[PDB]
RNA sequence: GGAGGACCGAACCGACUAAUGUUGAAAAAUUAGCGGAUGACUUGUGGCUGGGGGUGAAAGGCCAAUCAAACCGGGAGAUAG
RNA sequence: GUGGUCAGGUAGAGAAUACCAAGGCGCUUGAGAGAACUCGGGUGAAGGAACUAGGCAAAAUGGUGCCGUAACUUCGGGAGAA
RNA sequence: UCGGGUAAGUUCCGACCUGCACGAAUGGCGUAAUGAUGGCCAGGCUGUCUCCACCCGAGACUCAGUGAAAUUGAACUCGCU
RNA sequence: AAGGUACUCCGGGGAUAACAGGCUGAUACCGCCCAAGAGUUCAUAUCGACGGCGGUGUUUGGCACCUCGAUGUCGGCUCAUCACAUCCUGGGGCUGAAGUAGGUCCCAAGGGUAUGGCUGUUCGCCAUUUAAAGUGGUACGCGAGCUGGGUUUAGAACGUCGUGAGACAGUUCGGUCCCUAUCUGCCGUGGGCGCUGGAGAACUGAGGGGGGCUGCUCCUAGUACGAGAGGACCGGAGUGGACGCAUCACUGGUGUUCGGGUUGUCAUGCCAAUGGCACUGCCCGGUAGCUAAAUGCGGAAGAGAUAAGUGCUGAAAGCAUCUAAG
RNA sequence: CGGGUGUGUAAGCGCAGCGAUGCGUUGAGCUAACCGGUACUAAUGAACCGUGAGGCUUAACC
């Protein structure tokens, strides 16, 4: 299984060889299972976890009756993690960052930065045309977007301008440089998606 | 913040010399040939200095067998054994990038006396 | 992107934002409380409040920062004699902002900026 | 950070004085050759008497770049200059007896391991 | 740089001196033969370079390998100068009377190995040859080719070969296949002559 | 001594390049550059030349946003396989 | 687009240009926001015409004094050569 | 075609003469100076480009006021074969 | 009773040409059949005379069906998408396959598949790369996206033809590229209603999309193979190119909102100190953010069912036979 | 408010010099979007929307 997690920020860590490593601190707080899926009731096994803490006026009843059901107290938010066979947990269970102490590569996922309406130029790295040799009002535009009558349309999926970044992005086979019980720190070597402050999903690599 | 400063603290070096820009300083630095790890010396102006904590560095600029050489050393990187300055050079910028346009008499720095 | 970046370019280049609010804070230092458009006046904040905490030491050098900042002598030695001491217990909040409807001309969002003393 | 069209120094006694990158070798559009990475180049201009001579096209390493090298620690060094070594097109072995000015680790190869000896400084 | 029939000629004396290792079993007939196959390619090229000297190394080698030999003749081929298709235009020039002829494409070996370039139009039973002379002009010739194919000795080639009789009345047999014709051919002043007796 | 279809360069007179503009700010311009700038120079006012006619350092150019034959009215409801 | 007249100060060769005087104006929609993209600008690692039909555009050069300045020439020039 | 220039030159320059189809006032061949003239090369210079990045402004976007245009048989106006 | 018109003009025609489409497929291109021969010998490793039969739509054409009350035409740029007759990488049979490296045919479309010199070029040649620098279709894809060098107005000239006006499937120099997107399509992003009491969360996964490239070095091993020369398969490890995603710790860029230097001028009474204006006046540095040239990560392994192919057992058909059952 | 960062030793005053200027006070002054804190200012008591136990049939169970 995995943890949530929040990304403080970055820094480096200098090893006695001299090698700089980039590091990516996630503070993983003790997550807590608030509900326990199963094959009889949901179908599937996996546990519902919860982290951090929520304003008691900005919990909503609702809310509040799934977190007194576990008996934890109101996180930020709440999260799944798929069960594998062997696994078992119970509701009320904490799950520290101790769980990775053994983990050599990581999995994180989170949400990139967003940067709002995109040009093809960034979003999908195409090329400008001429800057100049007579063009016309057409330096930065994408071009052609199809060929004649025949098709005589766009084809779905064609690379166009719009939104890019505030998604779900995992970067896999991260490099475990450090697990801190004591300040609830993990060390991960590399940047990973989302700024400062977002959450971050980490999970033991795939592949 | 707080995490990450205590966490760039704890790898920070205490023995750090001060030095200003303008000043020459020699480095030490470790070099590993095989097995053997022996201390090579760089001396230069320094040009400039970066102050960001765990993450400050400085440049050293010298003219090696002809050749202008600038070195970026990263200060607290466990690379460079020590610092020293040789000389106390008296400048009013804090970045020397027109030293590098210079030569012989022109790239002189006076003394700083006091 | 404008990610984590701060001011208000108002549709106008820096030379005229910089004289305006340099000609608003001397009207707000004057008059104690002028009406102006909403955004103007959040941004009037930024820039009066440092002057009055300016004000709260007196000093040549201190006095001619602010005849810098403002170009008014007038304007200065009201800050220095008058709202320096009037607010020198105050830790901020020099000013409080007034949302007061729209303006008939243009629809634009109004608001009255005010000394809190006053 | 070298290119096709990038006019090089020479830091060894071939003859050479300035040559001109014509291929960044190693690869399908690879844009450029840092140091301890072999090029193609001619020779645009040469000393009277030299081994080599203008209109020569032959291959080169990379020795010192303006861009510089990154060590591991984070820590650059940059020169002022981008100087290359001629090398033999077959042998890939240096063509001069001496090589001048300072040279990065980085040349530290079996291949280029002469070129290190030859060194006055290695940094 | 050697010309196709110079080729050839280099190809017909490393044949005869494999044919030579193996037949011949007399060793010092065998050290005549490796001299003389070796002096006559040190007579094709003026200036020999270390890559012919292995070839030839590898030829002096008594103990010879028709791969080996196959590689020999590759090395030896690209020192070969292929011969020049002309252009259309230049070929119109050259058949004025012609109308729209054309030229069959050509592979890039058949030409480093063609003295000359000649191709049938089987339609109207007409071969046209197109060779350089001696001032470089290019020089064509067209004959009607007999559709009857039997064997006998080759004018252009002095080989026997498959060959039909041509007429630009006295005629040549000439091989109905022109590449294997051009293989044959060795020298090209037998062709000259060939186009002399025309 | 002070020549010049002399030189550099504003006004002034042009208009080589590019961009913009093209339901324009504009039925030919703007902006950055560009050429001439005491001369075969430029400009005000008034005058003269009239349509197979004028005028043209000549481009079929120009002759009131019109030109291989102006515009207006008439023949005239030309004629239109 | 439109002929004539008047011509302050500092710097400047100057009626160029910059900042000002007298004098006159802010150009008869505003207010926000701070995406793509378009227009008009600033800056740019390393490289430096590889761009392109073409260095188009851009960048660059730019003053005064002095030194110095080629082929060639109609003896003037070229020449502010460089 | 040969030579020069380039790593590589259908352009350029110098030759050659095989002038499809030069040639002597509808001038021949030269020619200093001059040219917003055509071609070619070099140094300098650079966002022209490798390969784009960031920034400052004017639009674009949102709100209030005013308020066009080309076009238009009628429309309940999808893909593929 | 002869000509010119590119200085041109009007009425008409898709009744009739140039472009693209269509029909056709001579031509083209691709494949096959026969096998004379070549291949030392030996038709069929490879190749294939004389002849024969197809496929594709793919060149040059034929026709004149659509468009002449307008379907913009070469090349480039930008952006592509499909086919497979496969350029590379993958699998395999035969070989005139010792090894290495090849030839040829079969399977295979997942991904990948140069930069320059010259020329308007497409192309081609050349220089230097690469694992390779694929061939085609898409209005010879793509001008309501760009360019305008080619080409086809008006100016001018040369050669040439003409008495001439003028003209050239000759050349030379110069020479206006419009459109604010209604609909379909496409990329994003909302509002409505529904989903059967209302509401807040967490999900399942029908379905869809993305991604899928590859070099070199070392080890196995100078081992198998080979007279040597040379030199592997299989398997494993490392490090790159190109590409993609994320990020800003580092190295940098930018940073007209930070600090400083400095020219001219004007003002703050003046001095001193400051401010305005001159591209941010000109510059030098530079925080955050954004960002690449900066530094992390990825392509997989594995599994299932297969292609060509290789078999096991096995009759029909007492043998043989991978196939018919299995 | 404190810190950090950047720029590079403010102004004023004193001293030295004929003066430009230097030196001391002084790594000074100033410092955006950063970091850690802090209710000083502004985020208002309300109001508004959304209801009042959620169809029928059949089967099973209680
Ligand atoms: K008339
Ligand atoms: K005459
Ligand atoms: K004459
Ligand atoms: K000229
Ligand atoms: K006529
Ligand atoms: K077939
Ligand atoms: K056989
Ligand atoms: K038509
Ligand atoms: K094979
Ligand atoms: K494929
Ligand atoms: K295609
Ligand atoms: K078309
Ligand atoms: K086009
Ligand atoms: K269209
Ligand atoms: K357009
Ligand atoms: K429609
Ligand atoms: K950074
Ligand atoms: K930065
Ligand atoms: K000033
Ligand atoms: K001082
Ligand atoms: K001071
Ligand atoms: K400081
Ligand atoms: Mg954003
Ligand atoms: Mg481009
Ligand atoms: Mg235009
Ligand atoms: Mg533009
Ligand atoms: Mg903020
Ligand atoms: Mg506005
Ligand atoms: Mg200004
Ligand atoms: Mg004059
Ligand atoms: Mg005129
Ligand atoms: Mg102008
Ligand atoms: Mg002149
Ligand atoms: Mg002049
Ligand atoms: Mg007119
Ligand atoms: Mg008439
Ligand atoms: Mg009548
Ligand atoms: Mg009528
Ligand atoms: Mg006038
Ligand atoms: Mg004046
Ligand atoms: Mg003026
Ligand atoms: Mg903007
Ligand atoms: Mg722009
Ligand atoms: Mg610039
Ligand atoms: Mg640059
Ligand atoms: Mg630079
Ligand atoms: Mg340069
Ligand atoms: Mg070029
Ligand atoms: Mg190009
Ligand atoms: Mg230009
Ligand atoms: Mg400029
Ligand atoms: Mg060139
Ligand atoms: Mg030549
Ligand atoms: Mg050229
Ligand atoms: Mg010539
Ligand atoms: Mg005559
Ligand atoms: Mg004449
Ligand atoms: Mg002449
Ligand atoms: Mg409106
Ligand atoms: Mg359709
Ligand atoms: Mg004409
Ligand atoms: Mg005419
Ligand atoms: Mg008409
Ligand atoms: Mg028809
Ligand atoms: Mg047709
Ligand atoms: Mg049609
Ligand atoms: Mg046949
Ligand atoms: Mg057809
Ligand atoms: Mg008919
Ligand atoms: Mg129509
Ligand atoms: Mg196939
Ligand atoms: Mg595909
Ligand atoms: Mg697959
Ligand atoms: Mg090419
Ligand atoms: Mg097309
Ligand atoms: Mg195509
Ligand atoms: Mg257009
Ligand atoms: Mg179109
Ligand atoms: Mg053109
Ligand atoms: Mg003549
Ligand atoms: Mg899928
Ligand atoms: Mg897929
Ligand atoms: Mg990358
Ligand atoms: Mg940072
Ligand atoms: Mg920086
Ligand atoms: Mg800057
Ligand atoms: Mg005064
Ligand atoms: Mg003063
Ligand atoms: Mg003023
Ligand atoms: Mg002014
Ligand atoms: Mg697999
Ligand atoms: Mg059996
Ligand atoms: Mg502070
Ligand atoms: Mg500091
Ligand atoms: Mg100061
Ligand atoms: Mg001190
Ligand atoms: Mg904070
Ligand atoms: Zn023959």
């Amino acid at each position: 299984i995995g943890l949530v997690g929040k990304k403080v920020g970055m820094t480096r860590i200098f090893t006695e060889d001299g090698v700089s490593i980039p590091v990516t601190v996630i503070e993983v707080e003790a997550n807590r299972v608030t509900q326990v899926k199963d094959l009889a009731n949901d179908g599937y096994r996996a546990i519902q976890v919860t982290t951090g803490a929520k304003k008691a006026n900005r919990v909503t009843k609702p809310e509040a009756g799934h977190f007194a059901k576990a008996g934890v107290e109101a996180g930020r938010g709440l999260w799944e993690f798929r069960l594998a066979e062997g696994e078992e947990f119970t509701v009320g269970q904490s799950i520290s960052v101790e769980l990775f102490a053994d983990v050599k590569k990581v999995d994180v996922t989170g949400t990139s930065k967003g940067k709002g309406f995109a040009g093809t130029v960034k979003r999908w790295n195409f090329r400008t045309q001429d800057a100049t040799h007579g063009n016309s009002l057409s330096h930065r535009v994408p071009g052609s977007i199809g060929q004649n009558q025949t098709p005589g349309k766009v084809f779905k999926g064609k690379k166009m301008a719009g939104q890019m970044g505030n998604e779900r992005v995992t970067v896999q086979s991260l490099d475990v440089v450090r697990v801190d019980a004591e300040r609830n720190l993990l060390l991960v070597k590399g940047a990973v998606p989302g700024a400062t402050g977002s959450d971050l999903i980490v999970k033991p690599a795939v592949k | 913040s707080n995490i990450i400063k205590q966490l760039e603290q704890e790898q920070m070096k205490q023995d750090v010399p001060s030095f200003r820009p303008g000043d020459t300083v020699e480095v030490k630095v470790w070099v590993v040939e095989g097995s053997k790890k022996r201390l090579q010396a760089f001396e230069g102006v320094v040009i400039a200095i970066r102050n960001r904590g765990l993450h400050s560095a400085f440049t050293v600029r010298k003219i090696s067998n002809g050749e202008g050489v600038e070195r970026v050393f990263q200060t607290h990187s466990p690379v460079v054994d020590s610092i020293s300055v040789k000389r106390r050079g008296a400048v009013r910028k804090a970045k020397l990038y027109y030293l590098r346009e210079r030569t012989g008499k022109a790239a002189r720095i006076k003394e700083r006396l006091n | 992107m404008r990610h984590r970046k701060s001011g208000r370019q108002l549709n106008r280049n820096s030379s005229h934002r910089q004289a305006m609010f340099r000609n608003m804070a001397g009207s707000l230092v004057r008059h104690e409380i002028i009406k102006t458009t909403l955004p103007k006046a959040k941004e009037l904040r930024r820039v009066v409040e440092p002057l009055i905490t300016l004000a709260k030491t007196d000093s040549v050098a201190n006095r001619r920062l602010a005849f810098a900042r403002t170009r008014d002598n007038e304007i200065v030695a009201k800050l220095f004699n008058e709202l320096g001491p009037r607010f020198a217990s105050r830790a901020g909040g020099y000013t409080r902002i007034l949302k007061c409807g729209f303006r008939a001309g243009d629809n634009a969002p109004m608001a009255y900026i005010e000394l809190v003393d006053r | 950070m070298i290119q096709e069209q990038t006019m090089l120094n020479v830091a060894d006694n071939s003859g050479a004085r300035r040559v001109m990158c014509i291929k960044v070798l190693g690869g399908s559009h690879r844009r450029y050759a840092g140091v301890g990475d072999i090029i193609k180049i001619t020779i645009k201009e040469a000393i009277p008497r030299g081994k080599v001579k203008k209109g020569d096209v032959l291959k080169a390493v990379v020795v010192r770049t303006k861009k510089g090298v990154r060590r591991p620690d984070g820590s650059v060094i940059r020169f002022d200059g981008n100087a290359c070594v001629l090398l033999n097109n077959n042998s890939e072995q240096p063509i001069g007896t001496r090589i001048f000015g300072p040279v990065t680790r980085e040349l530290r190869s079996e291949k280029f391991m002469k070129i290190i000896s030859l060194a006055p400084e290695v940094l | 740089m050697i010309y196709p029939h110079q080729y050839n000629y280099i190809r017909s004396v490393i044949l005869r001196l494999k044919n030579v290792y193996k037949t011949v079993n007399d060793k010092e007939t065998v050290k005549v033969i490796q001299s003389e196959t070796y002096n006559d390619i040190n007579e094709i090229f003026g200036h020999i370079d270390d890559d012919i000297e292995e070839s030839l190394k590898v030829l002096m080698n008594i103990r010879l390998s028709n791969k080996e030999i196959e590689a020999i003749l590759n090395k030896f081929l690209e020192y070969v100068v292929p011969f020049e298709l002309p252009s259309p235009q230049k070929l119109q020039k050259v058949f004025k009377k012609v109308k729209k002829i054309k030229i069959p494409q050509f592979e890039e070996y058949d030409l480093k190995v063609s003295s000359f370039v000649g191709w049938n139009e089987l339609a109207s039973n007409r071969k046209y040859i197109i060779y350089y002379d001696e001032k470089k002009q290019l020089k064509g010739l067209y004959g009607e080719i007999s559709n009857q194919v039997v064997k006998g000795f080759c004018t252009i080639c002095n080989k026997e070969s498959n060959v039909s009789l041509f007429m630009k009345k006295k005629g040549d047999y000439i091989c109905r296949d022109s590449i294997h014709c051009n293989k044959q051919l060795t020298d090209i002043n037998q062709f000259y002559n060939f186009i002399d007796k025309l």
